[PDB]
Formats: structure tokens, sequence, C-alpha cells
RNA sequence: UAAAUAUAGUUUAAAAACAUCAGAUUGUGAAUCUGACAACAGAGGCUUACGACCCCUUAUUUACC
């Protein structure tokens, strides 16, 4: 194809092109229809070789070292088993929480106005904001709604969690979260909601939407809860926080542990740790 | 600090690059009367102005034009057409923090920066050095300045004209060629000799003897382009004949890539300018910039008034815009491009379009302002006509409603009053009056500046009396249309302005035959008896004005700050406060006021803010009015933070409204006002919920 | 409107550290092993390249006499 050589010259001429790259990246480079898309592209796989060859150098080095001091170098109650004795509590947990646990749902919705850089990391952040429902104390009964089968959210879920996505204690559906819940108890979690949420109720189901807008989108949540007549609300990070520098689009990761934290008995105090500390100069 | 200093600074001596990669030229202002003249350059790294009019500022804000990244501004004649609006300009360069700016053009532009430094004050922070035609040639990063002084058969018969040059930019270096050719490319090997490639050095690798130029596209040899101003008859002559010019039109190594014409139409159709322009050869595009360009600049200011216009059209009256040859040209458009690197071409992409249209129609899509203007419309019209039928005069036209700098929406404060059909008088005349006054009336702008009697400023703040100029010249052009006889303009204001005015009418430009200036010290009550002479004039102002009195006072402002009184035969006052905070002594003498024009730059809660800048809150505001007892109290000088409309506070009563630019207000229009309200909210919706999340802010800020 | 800023797990400084996901019946350095994911707001440009340089959008914080 004329994208091969495409390539080989560009690597000539120094452009950041890494090393060696399959055909599944070079299709994706040939979705890139400006210069500029190919030569971020391209950068984010020469970034991905250096980290794995130097992360590659730098483990060869832990090996070599291992070996090098074992060379030269009672009663217990229990084997050292802890890390399948935590998984098997986690879902003992996990499985009480889809029985009685408070539904927490996160929206798939937003698969149209995703590009595939930002779809990778939403997932990246669900895996994440999953991972720390399950070590919470009281993890929250995860719905995924409007995650269509076929959709790429979907298939990309299934290559990261492989065969565990099946074993997952989350519901995951392709009917909305109105089609679930009375649209009574459904807050519609939103930084452009106009209004602001000052405690966190337990008999109320948040629906925080799975996307991550990079290119910022403002109000496509806002639109999304307005079609619906579904209530929004938005953190009070203005009223306690002394927001500074960034976004007030928190991460979903931080997003969970927050609403973890409050319904945990947390003051804003302790919920509002997980903001990053570079967005605001300290609380009050 | 300011990023484009450090940018350049890296680049140390221009290095590590040759010239800008694209440099076109953009069209600011068409050459409208309103508007005047004015040009735009574009490049990478620097950023030029041309002929910095009144008013020109404005345009540039409006349209995206960067102000902080300007490095000089080039005058083609020292005539306020051209020079005025530039203390403007000065200022918002030293806001955004711009540490230089160089100023070129005639030789009395060094006395003009100390004339304005009458009213302006210090131009400390921001270093002003002026570069006449005589200094030598200026160099930059990016082109060429020639300036060549042109002098009609201080000094008002100079005309400075600008022949630029673009440096040669380096072509590209195909990597690919070199390497078959047995050049090692990559790390060390291609650093230092990659340059000498570039830069069209021969270069010897390896026994070999390799010529730059083959090796790489053909360099460009640099676009040059004129900007020439021909205000007059007197000035062909000279111009056609001038020396300097000749080199760059007939010669075939030296294309001129355009020709900027600031000329009337009566000149450009001179036979001698025609030949002239055709000399060039026909390689060379022609782009015009005067009166004949019909096109729309402010296009936010039409766009508000428009859907204002829905609510009540006499109340927001709509604005109204104000040959064949043998040398083809360009007749000048707001925001027209022609780009000179690295494709010669017209781009018409950028120009604004004005369609109404779309203005009513996004009006009326708003959630509740069809509802609420209908609403009104028939309790309104349909409702009950008042007892008392007033007079359709006075009616005050509210031209500008700016605090301190213009801005898309709010010009800096000016108020026009229509004593009778036949007189009217300006309470101030800040920067770009003369363009609001041209726009509200088009064609009748003529009429208008004809029954202009007398002119009142407040005090000596730039956003009060810097377009004071602009009126003169225009209304002297108005006078001679009309064919009345030209006599002096009575202007009230304080002592020190004669300085500002003195400084430019015997350095700049003769201005002071146009003025007979009343000091305000003397217009107080119970003033002492001035010179006879200036009490036939204060004479003058009651009878030509058709006022029973003219009074001032002393207001809480900086010093030698004065306020106005207006008294009619009829009976009704017009009561006019400047820049004040809550006075006493404008109370006094505007007891009993018919109409009253207040201070309301800061909203409620931003009292402290006001005495250190020296103003009052829309609560202070109101709260004079009730106090001097006004029939109506109108609100003005608002401060750019409430861009649209201002808060609306609870004290809001029937007896008080806001201003709006290009507003006319009657005392037959009162009972209106209180109802025009509900369909303002509704039209300033999103404004509306705007405003006030940074007062919430606010309050928690500065608590915190 | 203008000027500085913007790390999509979090910090540091100009690439690392601590975290995340899958697999592990681990003899108590599992304090590990084999994999997964590594995009410093977004988009479009320039250049042999540069995280440089240059426009445009959104967002944040200040100022708007
Ligand atoms: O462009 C701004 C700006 O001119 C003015 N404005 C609004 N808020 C402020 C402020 O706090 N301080 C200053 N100096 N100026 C302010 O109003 C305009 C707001 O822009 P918008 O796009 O939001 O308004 P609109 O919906 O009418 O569209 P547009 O045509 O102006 O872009
Ligand atoms: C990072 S936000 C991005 C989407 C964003 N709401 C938009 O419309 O562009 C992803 C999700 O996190 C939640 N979220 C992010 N910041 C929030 C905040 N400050 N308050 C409440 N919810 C927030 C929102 O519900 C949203 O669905
Ligand atoms: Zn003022
Ligand atoms: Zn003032």
């Amino acid at each position: 194809a004329a994208t091969r050589e495409f390539i080989e010259m560009w690597r000539l001429l120094g452009r950041e092109v890494p090393e060696h790259i399959t055909e599944e990246e070079l299709k994706t480079l040939m979705e890139c229809v400006s210069n500029t898309a190919k030569k971020k592209y391209l950068k984010y796989l020469y970034t991905k070789e250096k980290v794995k060859k130097a992360r590659q150098i730098k483990k060869e080095m832990k090996a070599a070292a291992r070996e090098e001091a074992k060379n030269i170098k009672k009663n217990f109650l229990f084997l050292r088993l802890w890390d399948r004795n935590m998984d098997i509590a986690m879902g003992w947990k996990g499985a009480q929480a889809m029985q009685f646990g408070q539904p927490l749902v996160f929206d798939m919705a937003y698969e149209n106005y995703m590009k595939r850089k930002e779809l990778q990391n939403t997932v990246s952040q669900l895996l994440e904001s999953e991972g720390w429902n399950r070590r919470n104390v009281d993890p929250f009964h995860i719905y995924f709604c409007n995650l269509k089968i076929d959709g790429a959210l979907h298939r990309e879920l299934v290559k990261r969690y492989q065969e565990k996505w099946d074993k997952l204690l989350l519901t995951s559906t392709e009917k909305s979260h109105v089609d679930l819940f009375p649209k009574d108890s459904i807050i519609y979690l939103t930084a452009d909601s106009p209004n602001v949420m000052t405690t966190f109720r337990h008999d109320k189901v948040y629906v925080i939407g799975s996307f991550v807008d990079k290119s910022m989108q403002p109000g496509t949540s806002l639109a999304k809860a307005k079609r619906l007549n579904l209530a929004t609300e938005c953190l009070p990070l203005d009223k306690y926080l002394q927001w500074e520098i960034g976004n007030k689009n928190l991460t979903l990761d931080q997003m969970i542990r927050i609403l973890l934290c409050l319904k945990n008995n947390g003051n804003w105090q302790e919920a509002l740790q997980f903001v990053p500390k570079r967005k605001h100069t300290g609380f009050l | 600090p300011l990023r484009h200093l450090r940018t350049r600074e890296k680049r140390g001596p221009s290095g590590c690059s040759g010239g800008p990669n694209t440099v076109y030229l953009q069209v600011v202002a068409a050459g409208s009367r309103d508007s005047g003249a004015a040009l735009y350059v574009f490049s990478e790294f620097n950023r030029y102005l041309f002929n910095c009019g009144e008013g020109v500022q404005r345009l540039m804000q409006e349209h995206k034009l960067k102000v902080a990244r300007l490095d000089n501004i080039f005058l083609t004649r020292m005539h306020w057409s051209n020079v005025g609006g530039l203390s403007g300009m000065i200022l918002t360069l030293k806001e955004t923090g711009l540490p230089k700016c160089v100023l070129s053009g005639p030789p009395q532009l060094e006395k003009y920066l100390e004339a304005i430094k009458i009213f302006s004050g210090p131009l400390k922070g921001i270093e002003l050095a002026v570069r006449p035609h005589s200094a030598p040639e200026y160099e930059d990063e990016t082109m060429t300045v020639y300036q060549i002084p042109i002098h009609s058969e201080r000094d008002s018969s100079l005309v400075v004209a600008f022949i630029c040059k673009l440096h040669l930019k380096r072509g590209n270096f195909l990597v690919l060629k070199a390497k078959e050719m047995g050049l090692p490319v990559g790390t060390a090997a291609i650093a230092p000799i990659i340059a000498a490639v570039k830069d069209g050095k021969s270069i010897t690798h390896e026994g070999r003897e390799i010529l730059a130029e083959e090796l790489c596209t053909p360099p460009d040899p640099g676009a040059a382009f004129v900007v020439v101003e021909c205000p007059d008859e007197s000035f062909i002559q000279p111009i056609c004949e001038n020396a300097t010019f000749q080199r760059y039109q007939g010669k075939a190594d030296a294309p001129v890539a355009l020709v900027v014409h600031m000329a009337p139409a009566s000149v450009l159709v001179d036979s001698r300018y025609q030949q002239w322009m055709e000399r060039f050869g026909p390689d060379t595009q022609h782009l015009v910039l005067n009166e004949n360009c019909a096109s729309v600049h402010n296009l936010r200011s039409h766009k508000i008034q428009t859907q204002l216009n829905l609510i009540h059209p006499d109340i927001f009256p709509l604005l109204t815009s104000f040959p064949t040859l043998s040398v083809p040209m360009v007749q000048g458009e707001c925001l027209l491009k022609y780009q000179l690197r690295p494709r010669r071409e017209w781009q018409r992409d950028a120009i604004i379009t004005c369609n109404p249209e779309e203005f009513i129609v996004e009006a009326l899509q708003l959630p509740n302002f069809q509802q609420s203007v209908q609403e009104y419309r028939r309790s309104a019209q349909d409702g009950p006509a008042p007892a008392e039928k007033r007079s359709q005069y006075p009616e005050i036209i509210f031209l500008g409603t700016g605090s301190a700098i213009p801005m898309k929406i709010r010009n800096v404060s000016a108020t026009l009053v229509n004593i009778s059909p036949d007189t009217s008088l300006l309470l101030d005349c800040g920067e770009g009056t003369f363009g609001q006054l041209c726009r509200h009336y088009g064609d009748q702008v003529d009429r208008v500046l004809g029954t202009l009697a007398a002119v009142f400023v407040s005090h000596l703040h730039a956003d009060h009396h810097t377009g004071l100029p602009s009126i003169l010249l225009q209304r002297e052009r108005a006078l001679a249309s009309l064919g009345k006889p030209l006599h002096p303009l009575l202007v009230v204001a304080p002592n020190q302005l004669k300085a500002w005015l003195q400084q430019y009418h015997n350095q700049c430009q003769e201005v002071l035959h146009h003025i007979s200036m009343i000091p305000a010290k003397c217009l107080q009550e119970g003033a002492e008896i001035s010179s006879p002479a200036v009490e036939r004039l204060i004479s003058s102002l009651l009878r030509t004005c058709d006022l029973e009195e003219f009074q001032t006072c002393l207001v809480r402002h900086c010093k030698h700050a004065f306020g106005c009184a207006l008294v009619h035969t009829s009976g009704w006052k017009v009561v006019y406060s400047g820049d004040t905070m809550p006075c006493e002594a404008l109370v006094r003498m505007g007891k009993d006021a018919t109409l009253l024009i207040h201070e309301a730059t800061l909203e409620d809660g931003l009292e402290e803010e006001a005495v250190e800048k020296t103003h009052s809150t829309t609560s202070q505001a109101i709260s004079v009015g009730m106090r001097m007892n006004a029939e109506f109290i109108m609100l003005n000088h608002f401060s750019q933070r409430y861009a649209k409309v201002p808060l609306f506070s609870p004290n809001f009563s029937e007896k008080v409204g806001v201003a709006f630019d290009h507003m006319k207000v009657c005392f037959g229009d009162f009972p209106t006002m209180p109802k025009l309200i509900p369909p303002l909210k509704a039209l300033f919706a999103g404004d509306i919920e705007e405003m006030e999340e940074r007062r919430e802010k606010r309050e928690l800020r500065q608590v915190r």
C-alpha cells in the first residue's frame, strides 16, 4: 500500500516514528485525515515503545539482581495465600452488593461523541472505577446501561477483562437507566447542573456518564438529562474548594471514589480529598 | 510576562529559521466615513498596524485581531482621521503589558505623544519610540519598511507613504534527494551542513562541491506591497514624480504585489493618478479604501439593535449604513484578506455578512422572549393612552454607555440631546462618538451635525473628550455641504482641556479655529463674572440652545470634574452627571429635574471598589435620583463587566431605567420604560444568568 | 473583552515514583512472576526535527478605573 512507504520515508526524516509497527496500527494511521493527526499518532506509538524498552531494560535488571542475591545467600497460623483470600472476600461482598447495594449507573450512551483515543481512556478509568468499588467496605451496585453488545466500548471492555468480563459482579445491559429505575429516584450528576448537591441521599440513584471528553463538549450530559425529565446535580467544588487551575469535570475513578466516601458517612473534607491537588489551592 | 517576547528571545538573532511561513494583508477598516481607513498586517513573528484611526481599536477587539502582539504602528499622515484614536490604542497596549511599541510616520509624532500626556497622564510601563521617516530603514524578522515623505505643492502638507518588502524566505530542504546523492542524514552528521544548504551557501563534502540552491526549492524572492494615501488633489503630482516610487514600478526585478490606495473617489479618477497606478504593471493588485465601500464593521452593534428593535422600534431604532476606470481595482471590505506568502491571492473567506433575518430569528427562538414581547405589545399598544400628550422633543440619544474603553456592544460615554428639530448639543464626546452619530443617522448625519449647538465635557478622562476633534473636522465638512457659514463651536469643559488642544493645535494640526470654549468654572452657580469675551459666549450658549439656564457644579471625581444641568424655557429640566460618586452639590442643583442621567458603573456590593475608583453603584445612583426628586432616572456609563445589561437590583422602580447604545428616549416614553424590563430579561437571559454567578463567586472568594 | 494557565489515576521534575486491570493454591521478599494499559486540554498548521514556534475552540483563574 502507498501508506507503508509513507511511513518508511518519515523514518528517514526522523519523524519520531517507532521501529516496529503492526499492520493493525497502520490502518489506524490510515484513518488520520490530517498530517498532524499522523504526526500525533506516531508520537504516541514512539513513546509506547520507549516506555516498553526502558521497562524491559529495567526489568531484566531486576531478574539479574535477584538471582545474584540468592546465590550469595517455624510456627505459622496462616499460609501465604492472601491475594487469593482477598479476591474471594471481595467477591462475596460484590455478590451481596447486587442484591442490596445502592445502584450506581454508568451511562454508555456517549460512544458517538468519543474518538478512539478517548474511548480507550474511558475503559481505563472504568476498570479503575470498578476496581475501587470492589475494594470498598460498602461497594455500589454498579450498572452499565446503554452498553451495546457490538459497540466499541463493549468490545474494548472485553479485551481488557478477557475472561473476567463475564465474571464481574456488575449489571451490564442495553436498556436505558430510565427503564430500570423510577424517574423520580434518578439524579444525573454533571458539572453543568444548575443545582448543587449538598447531601448524599442513599435512596437516590446516581448516573455517571462514562464519557471522557478530551476535546471539551460542555453540556453533552446535561442535554441527555434534559431530553428525559431527570434531575441533575453537581459537586460543591466551588463551595468548599479554592479552585484555581484545571477543568471541573473530574475523572470517573475520582467521581466514584468521592461518592464512595460520601456514602460511608464521610464529610466533604474527606470526600473531596480525591480531587487532584493541582486543581485547588487548599480546602475551606 | 508575555509569551511572544520569550519566543523572540529564544530565536536569538533570528536564527534557526528564515522568514515567516505565512504573511497576509487584512483590512480592518474599509475606509467608510464612520470607521475611517486602517490596514492590518499579519506575520508569524510580527504584526503591524497602519493608520490607526478613531474606533480602530474597537474593531480589532471585536474581530479577534489580537492587540498584545503589535510591534509597530505606521501612520501615513498626522491627521485625526489617522492619528485620532491612537491615544486609546496606547493604553490598550499598556494594559496588556507590552514593553515597547514603535511609532512611525511624520516627525510630528513626538510632539503628539507629549500632547496626549496632558490628559492621559504619564505613559509609564510602555516604551514609546517614534521612528520618523528621516530615520534609517527599519529591519525586522519579517520585512523591511521604507518610509517615503511626500510634500504637497507642525506641517500640514506632509504625507508619508510606506514601501514594504518581505524578506527572502529560505526554501524547503529535500532530505530524500540528499541521501541518494551520498549526504549522510541523522545526528551530528546533518546538523552542521543542513544550515549551509538551507542558507544558499555552497558546501564541500568529501571533495564534492554542491550548490545549496540545487537541493532546495526555489526560494521566495519576497513580495513587496505599498501603502499610500492621497488626501486630496494637491497630492497627486508629488506622488507621481516621486523618485523612490519609480524604483519599484517600472522595473522587472522588483515587482509590487499590492498597493493600498487610501484616497477619495475624485483623486482616483484623476488622469495623472490613473497613469501612475498603471505604471506598477498589470501584475500588481490594487486595493482601494474610501467612502465608496459600503460594508458593516460593528456587526455586533447591528445584531443587538435589531434584536432590541423588536421590543420597541421607536426606542430602539435600526442602524442605517451611511464609474469605470482604466486600471482595475478591488474595493476594500472589512476583514478582507490578501495573502502575500506562500500564495498571492485574495482571501475573501473571512469577510463578515450582515443579514438581519438571522438576528430576528435568533431572538424569537429564545425561551421567553417572543411571549414577553407579545404580552408587552398588547398591554402598551392597545393600552390606554396617557392623558398628557408630551412633545416629541427633547429626545435623548444614548450613543455610548461605556466606562473606560469601547467594546463590541457598549461604546465610551456619549449622549446627544435634541433640544429642538434645528438645534442639539452633545453632553459627552468619547472616542468614536462621530461613528455612533453616523451609524445612528446615516445620510442624516450632516443634518444632525449642522444642528449641534454646544458640546459638554464632564472631565479630562480619555473616555469623555477624546472624540471631540473628530466632530470638529466632520462638522466642518458637514457645514460646508449645507453651505452654512463656518463658525466656532461652543464647548463647555474644564480649563486644562485647552492645553491638550493647544498642544495639538501648535504641533499636530489646526483645530482651535472650530472651538469657542467656555470654561466650566464660570458656569457654576454664584460664580465670579469672567471676562466680557467669555460672558458673551455664555449668552450665546443660552440663546443658541434655547436654554433658560445652563448650570454646572463640581462632582465627587478626579480634580476639575464637573456635572451639568439643563433648563429649558418650556420648563423641563435635564440633569446630567458624569463620572461621580453620590454628591450633595449635584442634588441641590438638579432638584425637581425632569430627566436624570447618572453613572451606574458598578453593581451592588462593589461599594469599596467604587470609592477607590471614584464612581457610584447601581443602588447609590438610584438613591441620588430620589434625593434629587427627579421625575425619571437614566443610568449609563456602565462598567465593561456588564457588556449587555447591568444587574437589575430590587430597588428598580417605575422611575428608573437602563440605557443602551443608539437608544432614543423621550419624555413621553417614561410610562413605557418600566414595562420594557421583562422583555429585556428574556432577551438577555443568558447574560443575566452569568453575571450573578460572578457575584456569588465574589462573595465566597472575598470571604475566604 | 484581555492577559497568564490546562498532566483524564495522582505527584515530581523537565522521564521516573506511587497506583490500576488479567492470570497465580504464593512455605511466609508474593517486598514476586507472566501479561494488559502508557497520548502533559482539543483541533489545524509549520519544520530535517523540537515538548519549540503560529493561528482556532473549549475550560480555569484574575483584570476590565
Ligand atoms: O465577547 C464578550 C464580551 O465582549 C462581553 N462580555 C461578556 N462577559 C464579559 C466580562 O465579564 N468582561 C468583559 N470585559 N466583557 C464581557 O460579551 C461577550 C460575551 O460573549 P458571548 O459569545 O457569550 O455572547 P453571544 O451569545 O451574544 O455571542 P457572540 O456573538 O457575542 O460571540
Ligand atoms: C469527566 S465528565 C465528562 C463529561 C461532561 N459531563 C461533559 O458533558 O462534557 C464524566 C462524568 O463524570 C461526572 N462528573 C465529572 N465532573 C463532575 C462534577 N464536577 N460534578 C458532578 N459530576 C461530575 C459527570 O456526570 C460525567 O458524566
Ligand atoms: Zn468615564
Ligand atoms: Zn471619570
